């Protein structure tokens, strides 16, 4: 997270840290005790599936205090429309092996109702993005969870303000831009899968997922988030489906 | 109406003439160039979420209904929600 | 749907109306106004007019710089969004009521404790009048619309 602050331990209780073989993988959001939403590209390389863990209650990656809870990730479900390596349909729903316990440091973020997300949340200007990703492009990842308040943009305005080329895909209806263009604040590598949470009349909701495209605070660019409103239905349905016998499951989307 | 002369200001507003143009001073509940829109008649969900704290539903010919997320229950006022659980989502316990 | 254009701000003693084009052919418009860091607030919901009174909102903080946008929806399918799943829109100019509203003792459309404030109550020592040495109201610290007209 470039230009952020440290999320005061417990203020980002929905934040998840995924680790593979002990190594930081991506971030993720907790929507309820056994379900975490992250970004599908995080699992593009994973070949040690049973070595995938999610930690909740994590803040400081260097010291261990009471509050962390680790769970193995029983299943990773990503849209059948995601293409490894791209940024479209960059959402992953993870089924923990055992539920976490909720405590003041582990709370789920409300997965909003689509209509409300599109009509009301989408016009809340600032939302918070968080993670233990690089603090500067190609810089050092963080140790204490970082959070950044970013303004969201309607795609017309995003296209209008971004510079023409780079390894920049298009901004589809399944993404949205939020950030700054003066390369000062943005999510960065290491933050993928983490939340983009919006505060509306006292509750926080999951509006986006840190995706990739642009390479951390690139001048003339904004960060791109998977627009969660377009997947609510899918997620909910998946969360009520019965376990099916795959670690990686490419669930039909829509 | 046309310039003040032709009482352009509706719903009890006062007109002020300018260079042909006028300005309408409306009453607290109306707005518009001619105090014509009734603030009191746009209780729809696209309009400041219907005044609902969480979810809104507009209904055909009837007032919209406010709802809440699981873990919450709507209050008497018909707009607010209160949690019916310990760790209701979207709440930060150390900040409560 | 066609996007609005020539979004203009007509403002006199703070009565602020956004006007735009075109005159809608099978479509409606909703307006949203915000401050640079505020959330967007919608007004003139699915109207066919080409003007939107925003006084109410801008008088909350005449010194803020508001930006407004007009959405165009086909009439009938107010849920029409385009390729990037959002409704078509166009932005206004920025308007800082305080530095750009036009002037004409006078009362303005700005309200405080339900009442209306006056020219002097809003511009204080920024408002002077001319005589020759007829009257004209001037706010000589502005860039634009620095003098009013005469009486
Ligand atoms: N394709 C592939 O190798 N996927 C595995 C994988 C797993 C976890 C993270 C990455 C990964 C690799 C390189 C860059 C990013 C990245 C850039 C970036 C910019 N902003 C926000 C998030 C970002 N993530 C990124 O998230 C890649």
């Amino acid at each position: 997270i470039v230009g952020g602050k440290v999320c005061p331990k417990g203020e980002c209780p929905w934040q998840v840290l995924l680790l593979v073989n002990g190594a930081q993988l991506c971030g993720g959001t907790l929507i309820n005790t056994i379900w975490v939403v992250s970004a599908a590209h995080c699992f593009d390389k994973i070949k040690n599936w049973r070595n995938l863990i999610a930690v909740l209650g994590e803040h400081d990656l260097s010291e261990h205090d009471g509050d962390e809870q680790s769970r193995r990730v029983a299943q990773v479900i990503i849209p059948s429309t995601y293409v490894p390596g791209t940024t479209n349909h960059d959402i992953a729903l993870l089924r923990l092996h055992q539920p976490v316990v909720l405590t003041d440091h582990v709370v789920p973020l409300c997965l909003p109702e689509r209509t409300f997300s599109e009509r009301t949340l989408a016009f809340v200007r600032f939302s918070l993005v968080s993670g233990w990703g690089q603090l500067l492009d190609r810089g050092a990842t963080a140790l204490e969870l970082m959070v950044l308040n970013v303004p969201r943009l309607m795609t017309q305005d995003c296209l209008q303000q971004s510079r023409k080329v780079g390894d920049s895909p298009n901004i589809t209806e399944y993404m949205f831009c939020a950030g700054y263009s003066d390369g000062s604040k943005d999510s960065c590598k290491g933050d993928s899968g983490g939340p983009h949470a919006t505060h509306y009349r006292g509750t926080w909701y999951l509006t986006g997922i840190v995706s990739w495209g642009q390479g951390c605070a690139t001048v003339g660019h904004f960060g791109v988030y998977t627009r969660v409103s377009q997947y609510i239905e899918w997620l909910q349905k998946l969360m009520r489906s019965e376990p099916r016998p795959g670690v990686l499951l490419r669930a039909p989307f829509p | 109406g046309d310039q003040c002369a032709s009482s352009p200001c509706q719903n009890g507003g006062s007109c002020k003439d300018q260079l042909q143009s006028y300005i309408c001073f409306c009453l607290p509940a109306f707005e518009g160039r001619n105090c014509e829109t009734h603030k009191d008649d746009q209780l729809i969900c696209v309009n400041e979420n219907g005044g609902c704290e969480q979810y809104c539903s507009d209904h055909t010919g009837t007032k919209r209904s406010c709802r809440c997320h699981e873990g919450y229950s709507l209050l008497a006022d018909g707009v607010s929600c209160t949690p019916t659980v310990e760790y209701p989502c979207g709440k930060i316990p150390i900040l409560e | 749907t066609v996007a609005a254009y020539n979004l203009t701000w007509k403002s006199t003693n703070f009565k602020t109306i956004l006007e735009w084009e075109p005159k809608p052919v099978n479509q409606v418009y909703t307006v949203q106004i915000s401050t640079k860091s505020g959330d967007w607030k919608s007004k003139c919901f699915y109207t066919t007019d080409t003007e939107c009174d925003l006084t109410d909102e801008i008088v909350k903080d005449v010194k803020q710089t508001y930006l407004a946008r007009v959405f165009s929806y086909p009439a009938g399918n107010v849920e029409s969004t385009g390729s990037a799943g959002e409704p078509l829109y166009e932005n206004s100019p920025e308007f800082t009521p305080y530095l750009e509203t036009n002037l004409g003792d006078e009362r303005t459309l700005v309200r405080r404790n339900n009442t209306f404030l006056s020219l002097r109550d809003v511009f204080g020592k920024d408002l002077i009048y001319t005589l020759y040495y007829s009257v004209q109201a001037v706010i000589p610290s502005r860039t634009v619309n620095r003098k009013s007209t005469d009486s």
